[PDB]
């Protein structure tokens, strides 16, 4: 139920140097 | 290269 | 990983290192995906040509790591395998077709900050996610280079390629089980797994509801980051019937 969430993440609201790059890439 | 690991996982 | 970055602390949580217990010695990559599962690739615990056949006694997994040789007391956890699964029609003969296996540690590991799992695609998921451009995430302890090592996981997001392209970039037959991923020569961009990173996930961030899904498992490539190859990938969803029937039985 708590899979792929991320602690120190997803959890805080944090997002790490590189994940935008991947949501761009989403069209 | 790897540091010794605690021996009760040997 | 070739041409990567460090990890952020935490950035992976459900990285699992498969680790030989004697020599000691980093064996393949492996992720996380309940409090008692591991998932890598069937290559990484069965592959005849190079005499390699492990029993369950013969390794260690290593979880919630960042350092590469490092013993990271009061952060990491050493889980013992209590039994291996591995695909039954994994084609270790030709091409690493359904390059998929299951671990059941001993005794379920607690989660941290540094320890999580990944979740694994669905049908709708697999179908939103997995188109050629959309780029997901590799990461891993293996080489830096085709001819060091790291200090600390890796990280690098490389574009899912068109199935023509991926074929037409090899003389090895390529199979639905499975997909390519990296940049061409003329995207002026690299990276790639290479040898140690096998077994490894391949993980993207869901745009729909937030979470982390596991679409691939590292397999092979043809060197690592060369100009015109790309790296093949375990289909995780294409395999999903039988990771549910394992997990069902035993
Ligand atoms: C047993 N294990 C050996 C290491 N291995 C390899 O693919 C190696 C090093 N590169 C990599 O692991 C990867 C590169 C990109 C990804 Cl994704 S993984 N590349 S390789 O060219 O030296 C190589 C070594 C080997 F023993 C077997 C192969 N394979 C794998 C299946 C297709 C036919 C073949 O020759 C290959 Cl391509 C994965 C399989
Ligand atoms: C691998 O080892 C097991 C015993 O641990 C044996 O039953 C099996 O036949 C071996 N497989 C290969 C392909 O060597
Ligand atoms: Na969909
Ligand atoms: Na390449």
């Amino acid at each position: 139920a708590d899979c792929g969430l991320r602690p120190l993440f997803e959890k805080k609201s944090l997002e790490d140097k590189t994940e935008r790059e991947l949501l761009e890439s989403y069209i | 290269d790897f540091e010794e690991i605690p021996e009760e996982y040997l | 990983i070739v041409e990567g970055s460090d990890a952020e602390i935490g950035m992976s949580p459900w990285q699992v290192m498969l680790f030989r217990k004697s020599p000691q010695e980093l064996l393949c990559g492996a992720s996380l995906i309940s409090d008692r599962w591991v998932l890598t690739a069937a290559h990484c615990l069965l592959y005849p040509p190079w005499d390699k056949n492990f029993t369950e006694n013969d390794l260690l997994v290593r979880i919630g790591k960042h350092s590469r040789t490092r013993y990271e007391r009061n952060i990491e956890k050493i889980s013992m395998l209590e039994k291996i699964y591995i695909h039954p029609r994994y084609n270790w003969r030709e091409n690493l077709d359904r390059d998929i296996a299951l671990m059941k540690l001993k005794k379920p590991v607690a989660f941290s900050d540094y320890i999580h799992p990944v979740c694994l695609p669905d049908r709708e998921t697999a179908a939103s996610l997995l188109q050629a451009g959309y780029k997901g995430r590799v990461t891993g302890w293996g080489n830096l280079k085709e001819t060091g090592q790291p200090s600390v996981l890796q990280v690098v997001n490389l574009p899912i390629v068109e199935r023509p392209v991926c074929k037409d970039s090899t003389r090895i037959r390529i199979t639905d089980n499975m997909f390519c991923a990296g940049y061409k020569p003329d995207e002026g961009k690299r990276g790639d797994a290479c040898e140690g990173d096998s077994g490894g996930p391949f993980v993207m961030k869901s745009p729909f509801n937030n979470r982390w899904y596991q679409m691939g498992i590292v397999s092979w490539g043809e060197g690592c980051d060369r100009d015109g190859k790309y790296g093949f990938y375990t289909h995780v969803f294409r395999l999903k019937k039988w990771i549910q029937k394992v997990i069902d039985q035993f």
